[PDB]
């Protein structure tokens, strides 16, 4: 299962 | 910024004239990602070449699985043609049992 | 024993040619189990092995509306990077990001990892404490204080040592007949004169997995590794891998010459010589 976490540069 | 792909050319499994088998060359090491692969029977390029999904390595470096399904003769002759950015001309490696 | 699970993006930007190109692909150990492709006819996460094709609708969903997000926030993190390093909008440019976990034997964190690269050099990286990061240059710092401000580090954390390691346990389970399978390598030697006084051995090991393996050449009890030409581990296309180390030994002295074998499906590490 993918990461749900948002990283935004 | 760029890296030149490194390229072997191999059989799935060890090659037995009239029997069939798999075809592969892998390129890796590359960077960037575009990159032309050909699978070349008697100088001439196979069609229908399938190729794994794009991925890379621990230092971010792409490699690429192109395969075909073929059966080896004696006469026969197959290489792999690579072009990349890094690569005034296609490279064109022969496959070697 | 131990296993991982590890994601891979990479977002190509390509001006002239519409949006960037977003692909992820999903590993366990060195088995892919799901891609995503943005230049799909109908983009979604689809599966690549047969044990995750159980998985219903709302898995696919969910992971297909989650990489569509990644996907945007990948080519905005272009677009950023654009201005980060002074940089015109007419040239291609890579993102890339790997990341996931590790777990032992008895299916704990053994550690984490996210790493971001841009055009192929270190980006930034998630440190092994998994609450700080690593920052390569002052553009990575930037987005390092952003990271901070948002306590981005802890969300991950929380992925990392929550759904991370849970989903890796059961594809473990649901995929136990290959996952959890080492196929030893099938070993051997060759003998090739190039003159009338040397020949090249060349080590053969096939049809191995997982692919990390360790093949060397010892001459009278002794490594050979600056004689030796190692060529890289490559995957064979039915799972397996291959790989081959060659030396070349002066004729007659071939029997002087031993290659050791060490992998995870072999109980013992082999030792093998030319057989005439």
């Amino acid at each position: 299962l993918s990461s749900p976490v948002t990283k935004s540069w | 910024i760029q890296r030149t792909p490194k390229i072997q050319v191999y059989s799935r499994h060890p090659a037995e004239n009239g029997k069939s088998n798999f075809l592969n060359c892998y390129v890796s090491g590359f960077h960037p990602s575009d990159i032309e692969v050909d699978l070349l029977k008697n100088g001439e390029r196979i069609e229908k070449v399938e190729h794994s999904d794009l991925s890379f390595s621990k230092d971010w470096s792409f490699y690429l699985l192109y395969y075909t399904e073929f059966t080896p003769t004696e006469k026969d002759e197959y290489a792999c043609r690579v072009n990349h950015v890094t690569l005034s001309q296609p490279k064109i490696v022969k496959w070697d049992r | 024993g131990s296993h991982s699970m590890r994601y891979f993006y990479t977002a190509m930007s390509r001006p002239g040619r519409g949006e960037p190109r977003f692909i992820a692909v999903g590993y366990v150990d060195d088995t892919q189990f799901v891609r995503f492709d943005s230049d799909a006819a109908s983009p979604r996460m689809a599966p690549r092995a047969p044990w995750i094709e159980q998985e219903g609708p709302e898995y696919w969903d969910g992971e297909t509306r989650n990489m569509k997000a990644s996907a945007q926030t990948y080519r905005e993190n272009l677009r950023i990077a654009l201005r980060y390093y002074n940089q015109s909008e007419a040239g291609s440019h890579i993102i890339q990001v790997m990341y996931g976990c590790d777990v032992g034997p008895d299916g704990r964190l053994l550690r984490g990892h996210d790493q971001s690269a841009y055009d192929g050099k270190d980006y930034i990286a998630l440190n092994e404490d998994l609450s700080s990061w690593t920052a390569a240059d002052t553009a990575a710092q930037i987005t390092q204080r952003k990271w901070e401000a948002a306590r981005v580090a802890e969300q991950l954390r929380a992925y990392l040592e929550g759904l991370c390691v849970e989903w890796l346990r059961r594809y473990l389970e649901n995929g136990k007949e290959t996952l959890q399978r080492a196929d030893p390598p099938k070993t051997h030697v060759t003998h090739h004169p190039i003159s009338d006084h040397e020949a090249t051995l060349r080590c053969w090991a096939l049809g191995f997995y997982p692919a990390e393996i360790t093949l060397t050449w010892q001459r009278d009890g002794e490594d050979q590794t600056q004689d030796t030409e190692l060529v890289e581990t490559r995957p064979a296309g039915d799972r397996t891998f291959q790989k081959w180390a060659a030396v070349v030994v002066p004729s007659g002295e071939e029997q002087r010459y031993t290659c050791h074998v060490q992998h995870e499906g072999l109980p013992k590490p082999l030792t093998l010589r030319w057989e005439p």
